[PDB]
């Protein structure tokens, strides 16, 4: 029956119709369903003044009538008065299949670097980092981690682990995930040096980190700079538990290419255990 | 080629061993030995030194086939 | 604020610029609040005594001026008023051949589907009293079996007010349907045919048909020509969806293990 | 709410995601031992 | 936690649908 | 298996078939079908 | 005391041991197929869901005393079976509480400390995991807490349980239900509340807030996805739209939510029920009678239960608004003996002329159509009292001329009955023609090409019917 409040030609009876039309739209479904073109038509105008707001309520009935593409459409021209509103069983659903579209979209955008993607809306990581600030209240990140890795994009993963100070343990465990679930190897690697970037920013190295990367990753140039920081320090307790850790793992001419960026003591002592030959001999003991 | 396709399961399968008996099940009951042999191999090479008893399972009747 | 509760009601209203007060008291009342809730408060109830009030002689300046898309307009936020959840508001004097005027419309634009299912919310008013709803079902009784002549002979007896700007509509989308009925194959009769059977003997309505319709007068005798169609068949037509439907049983026999 | 408003809103995604995920899993499993008995219906005549 | 669920879901997923393809070839193999 | 719909619920033993047919139209058959032959 | 206080001991002794042992295998068997082969549909949850409607509610009304019904709220008011010794203990508390009730009075609840009791098993350390207990073992006592009928204040605590229970509905929904998936069983549930709970809001103001409610709870079902949730929310919704006599059909016909798709026989014979009874108000008759003959003729198998003499109670008026009719008491019942006077002497004075007698009866039985809500026959069938005979002449007759159709729809007039004629082809009652020429009304043709070019029209279904017959059956074989 406000329908006919929406036939009228003044601005402040729309806003009153408005009003009412979010107001009890989960209860008079089908009733808008023959007004769509009417709504549609009051989102054309540049001059209406809730435009904005008539793209939430279309996306409010095509959300009955099933026409989720519609609703998604229409939640691309709702402005910042739909993400405004966020504790709802209503907008769960349409940002799933928003991060659902886009997490599909940016897989085919993978597939050519070359120009030719495709322009992309900003609030959907406008709802990304919200999350995150859902994770700052959670203090639990596993989470907004987890659409990091399929979102396809690098440097959200990389703010999610320069957070506020918990673990790089977490991120070890992040890791782990690289070896088991990964499965394209081409923005592995990325992935993969990313995490080395912020190994080399803290203050421990690890045994499983070079054990995993840089034999999956080939720099000889970067194990012979951070043993020579481990030499640096002077830590020769685990500079020489992943000498022998390469020397079982990596294959032929890495070891040959590192032993070359060693001379570019603790030094000889490198070379006679990179080259191997005493590990052989006490196994040829045993 | 047919051998060399049955031969290649457990070079792609190796790192979860359990998926393994699951597939080879029927692939051990074929009407020609050329794809139960290499579907024998695949028992030996997917699961490496694992105590599975299910692959032991599958093997039995193997080594009690007709053909040599 | 409590603009002409009875202004220009009682004896005229030539008004166009009270048609823009009736505007802005519009743009009051509907803009004081809202009227969605309504819980209790027989207090937030007293302007909504006087919204049903300024839109019952809304329609009744609406019907006084014959807007077809604003006299629905009217009726149905009524009829929404009528749609009260907590309805404690007092019977308005107005609302039987208000009712009226709505069952009379929407009778005579073919929603004779939108008629009978109108009818369910009327409990026992229909038998008892209310002769401005017993006078359109009496009507819609009168078009049901075979009664033309019925309803032209209760033409001369409304117990309301006028209705003429409804029952023109009504019964000039009957002339055009047995008009409808005499355009077919029905060739040639004389004008007191159409004397008998239209109505009316001798007034420019034998010009208002003879313009609208065909139906020229010859040597005293009329002319309509023959709407049947040809009739184009082949019957072997449904050759390729026929080849269809027996793909998909060897499709669905095979295919689908 | 910690956990409480964060387990409706990036849980409850994956929880409610991976429900379907485990239904036609459980569904094709059915769908596949009926298979493999007609499999081996058919290698029991032509063997024989 | 609930992220390793749901791509392990993902891939025993993909996983039985291409053992159902085999015994669908197999069976239109064994009525040639 | 209560759905919710039911709170309420030769002598004439086929006789519907008879009666939904021919009711009460002289069943006697000669006063009149017997009888035309005064007419001529 | 000694004439009926003798026979106080045979009553406890038998449904203390058969009827525990009914949810007992119950509870664990629905456990067992919520834990393994969660496709869970094929189990007792549709036995004991017939048993809900039938047995347990007259299995007892009262909680049964001597400690049969009355001990089952001491016996689960400590539940806890949380890790696996608070199982083995609470299977200690199965052993040593059933043997207490079976031999003494226990904690009798005095009708008004049920929901105390429906406390501790809400608490005591119940599970999350066990949801199918908590859903089923709290509403099956909640029908001797409705069908008590004393009405009392236990309305009240009917309204506290269910939203108790509802909430416990909706957490579980807003909760995850990993692999069990309880909206089988939450259905009925839903449906066995919201029929007291409809009439708790009969006994007090409007249920439009349950629709506001339902119109949710059909929203979250079937976005999820349907497993029989779309089937039994929406002949819910509809129902009360039905029994409030406001407009409230045109809000139905644009209802476009027409797929439940399966009903397991007995929602789909209710819902042809009620959109039978909406496209018979907007006066498509041809539609209603047959999609009321299928209502009518899928799910009869009962003993003179009534909604099927209310189904059979409909189908009469809309053939009468075509002419037709059958054998209607054939069947009758003690009961059908009040409602079939009325019907068959309205057809009786409809197959003839008589409209004096139409008038009369409508005047000796317009309270009992009061009772069947049926007024609108008054106004809709005195249409058909003159369209009854010109079906029947144009049925008998092939070329008659309409100066002797007036005599014999004795209208005494040909002039009009021209208009009858005009009004009954308008709306295809009978497919003849009129040669207005000099005075021919003279019927169809010969039958046509119905035995050349129509029956694979009807062999097209035929085929598709019984091969999906045939892929239900192949799909659904082999469970080991």
């Amino acid at each position: 029956g406000i329908i006919s409040l929406l036939d009228e030609d003044e601005p402040q009876l729309k806003e009153f119709a408005l009003h009412k039309l979010n107001a009890v739209v989960n209860d008079f479904w089908a009733e808008i369903s023959e007004s769509v073109d009417k709504i549609e038509v009051l989102y054309e105008d540049e001059g209406f003044r809730s435009r904005q707001f008539a793209a939430l309520v279309a996306s409010k009935v095509f959300y009955h009538l099933g026409a989720f593409e519609e609703s998604l459409n229409y939640a691309l021209g709702a402005g910042d008065l739909f993400n405004v509103n966020d504790n709802s069983e209503y907008v769960e659903t349409i940002i799933a299949k928003c991060i659902d579209h886009y997490t599909k979209q940016c897989v085919e955008n993978a597939d050519l670097p070359e120009g030719e993607k495709k322009p992309i809306d900003q609030r959907l990581e406008g709802i990304v980092n919200k999350m995150f600030q859902r994770c700052l209240d959670d203090h639990k990140y596993k989470q907004a981690i987890g659409i990091a890795l399929e979102t396809r994009r690098l440097d959200v993963f990389e703010k999610t682990i320069l957070e506020s100070n918990d673990v790089p343990g977490m991120l070890a465990y992040s890791l782990k995930l690289c070896m088991s679930l990964m499965q394209n190897k081409q923005f592995r690697n990325k992935v993969l040096r990313v995490l080395v970037k912020i190994y080399m920013n803290l203050e421990k190295p690890d045994f499983i980190n070079v054990c995993q990367c840089l034999i999956f990753l080939d720099d000889p140039q970067a194990v012979s700079d951070i043993l020579e920081k481990l030499v640096k320090e002077d830590n020769l307790l685990m500079a020489y538990q992943i000498c022998f850790d390469l020397y079982e793992s990596a294959s032929q001419q890495f070891l040959s290419s590192v032993i070359q960026n060693l001379r570019t003591d603790q030094t000889l002592k490198m070379i006679k255990i990179l080259s191997g030959e005493m590990a052989i001999e006490l196994h040829l003991q045993f | 080629v047919r051998r060399a396709a049955v031969e290649s399961l457990g070079f792609i399968l190796f790192r979860t061993p359990e998926q393994c008996p699951s597939v080879v099940s029927l692939l051990s009951e074929s009407y020609n030995p050329h794809v139960r042999y290499g579907a024998a191999m695949a028992l030996g090479i997917c699961c490496a030194g694992t105590g599975n008893k299910e692959a032991i399972n599958l093997l039995e009747p193997m080594t009690n086939d007709p053909v040599n | 604020m409590y603009e002409q509760l009875k202004g220009e009601w009682n004896r005229k209203s030539p008004n166009l610029s009270k048609c823009g007060e009736e505007l802005g008291r519009l743009k009051l009342v509907l803009l004081e609040l809202n009227f969605l809730p309504t819980t209790g408060t027989k207090l937030t109830k007293q302007q909504l005594i006087l919204a049903r009030d300024i839109l019952e002689i809304g329609a009744q300046w609406s019907i006084l001026r014959k807007d077809i898309p604003s006299f629905e307009r009217y009726m149905a936020q009524l009829k929404c008023y009528y749609f009260d959840y907590k309805e404690q508001l007092p019977e308005s004097a107005y609302m039987h051949q208000l009712l009226g005027l709505n069952l009379l419309f929407l009778l005579s634009q073919n929603r004779v589907a939108e008629f009978h299912t109108e009818l369910e919310r009327l409990p026992a008013k229909d038998i008892q009293t209310n002769v401005y709803i017993k006078h359109p079902v009496s009507l819609e009784q009168y078009l049901m079996e075979g009664s033309y002549n019925k309803v032209f002979l209760a033409k001369g007896n409304i117990p309301a007010e006028s209705y003429t700007f409804f029952i023109d509509i009504l019964l000039d989308t009957i002339r055009d349907e047995i008009a409808g009925c005499i355009e077919k194959a029905y060739e040639k009769i004389l004008f007191t045919e159409a004397t008998r059977i239209l109505f009316f003997n001798t007034p420019k309505k034998m010009t208002d048909y003879a313009k609208k319709r065909g139906w020229v007068l010859g040597p005293n005798n009329y002319y309509s020509f023959a709407s049947q169609q040809q009739k184009p068949e082949d019957t072997t037509i449904p050759s390729t969806e026929l080849a269809k439907q027996v793909i998909e049983y060897a499709r669905q026999l095979e295919m689908i293990v | 709410l910690e956990e409480g408003k964060a387990g409706s809103g990036l849980r409850q995604y994956y929880l409610s995601k991976i429900e379907e995920l485990q239904l036609i899993v459980n569904d094709k499993s059915q769908n596949l031992r009926r298979l493999q008995a007609q499999r081996n219906e058919l290698n029991a005549k032509v063997r024989l | 936690d609930l992220y390793s669920r749901y791509k392990k879901l993902q891939q025993e997923l993909e996983f039985l649908e291409v053992q159902e393809e085999y015994i669908k070839d197999e069976q239109k193999n064994l009525k040639k | 298996m209560s759905e919710k719909k039911q709170p309420v619920d030769e002598d004439n033993w086929d006789d519907d078939n008879v009666e939904d047919d021919f009711s009460n139209q002289l069943r006697a058959e000669l006063e009149k079908h017997g009888y035309k032959m005064e007419t001529s | 005391p000694p004439g009926g206080g003798e026979q106080e001991p045979p009553p406890p002794p038998a449904p203390q041991d058969v009827e525990m042992k009914e949810e007992a295998a119950t509870g664990g068997g629905s456990t067992g197929e919520a834990d393994g082969k969660t496709a869970a549909a094929a189990a007792e949850h549709s036995q004991r869901e017939l048993d809900t409607v039938t047995l347990e509610d007259i299995k007892e009304h009262v909680k049964q005393l001597e400690k049969a019904v009355s001990g089952k709220e001491p016996r689960f008011v400590l539940r806890a079976l949380r890790m696996l010794p608070s199982t083995s203990r609470r299977l200690n508390h199965y052993v040593l509480y059933k043997a207490v009730q079976g031999f003494f009075t226990s904690n009798n609840a005095t009708r008004d400390f049920l929901l105390p009791f429906l406390e501790e098993p809400m608490d005591t350390e119940a599970d999350l995991q066990f949801r199918p207990r908590t859903g089923k073992a709290a509403s099956t006592p909640l029908l001797p807490e409705v069908e008590a009928y004393l009405q009392l204040l236990v309305v009240i605590f009917m309204m506290n349980s269910k939203r108790y229970k509802e909430a416990q509905k909706i957490s579980d929904d807003l909760m995850q239900k990993i692999s069990t998936q309880n909206r089988r069983a939450l259905d009925l549930v839903a449906a066995k509340c919201y029929y007291y709970h409809a009439r708790v809001y009969e006994f007090l103001d409007k249920l439009d807030v349950v629709r506001s409610f339902l119109h949710a709870r059909l929203r979250t079902a079937t976005l999820r996805h349907d497993a029989d949730g779309q089937a039994t929310l929406l002949n819910l919704l509809l129902r009360n739209y039905l029994h409030y006599s406001l407009y409230d059909q045109a809000e139905k016909l644009v209802s476009k939510s027409v797929f439940p798709e399966q009903a397991n026989n007995n929602e789909w014979a209710r819902y042809l029920y009620y959109t039978g009874r909406i496209k018979a108000i907007q006066l498509e008759y041809s539609e209603a009678r047959r999609t009321m003959t299928n209502a009518l003729r899928k799910a009869p198998q009962h003993t003179a239960v009534g909604f099927k003499q209310t189904v059979h109670k409909l189908l009469i008026v809309v053939e009468l608004l075509l002419g037709e009719i059958p054998d209607r008491l054939q069947f009758r019942q003690p009961s059908l003996k009040r409602s079939l006077m009325p019907y068959f002497l309205l057809t009786q004075a409809v197959r003839t002329g008589n409209l004096a007698k139409f008038n009369q009866v409508l005047d000796q039985f317009g309270e009992k159509f009061q009772a069947d809500g049926t007024y609108t026959l008054i106004i809709r069938l005195r249409h058909n009292v003159i369209k009854t005979g010109v079906r029947m002449i144009s049925l008998s007759y092939s070329r008659i001329s309409l100066a002797d159709i007036a005599q014999k729809l004795q209208l005494d007039s040909p002039e009009d009955a021209e208009f009858i004629v005009a009004k009954a082809i308008r709306d295809g009652v009978i497919e003849a023609s009129i040669n207005h020429e000099k005075g021919y009304v003279q019927s169809k043709e010969m039958i046509d090409i119905y035995s050349t070019r129509e029956p694979q029209l009807a062999f097209h279904q035929r085929i598709s019917f019984c091969l999906d017959i045939h892929n239900m059956s192949v799909k659904a074989m082999r469970f080991p």
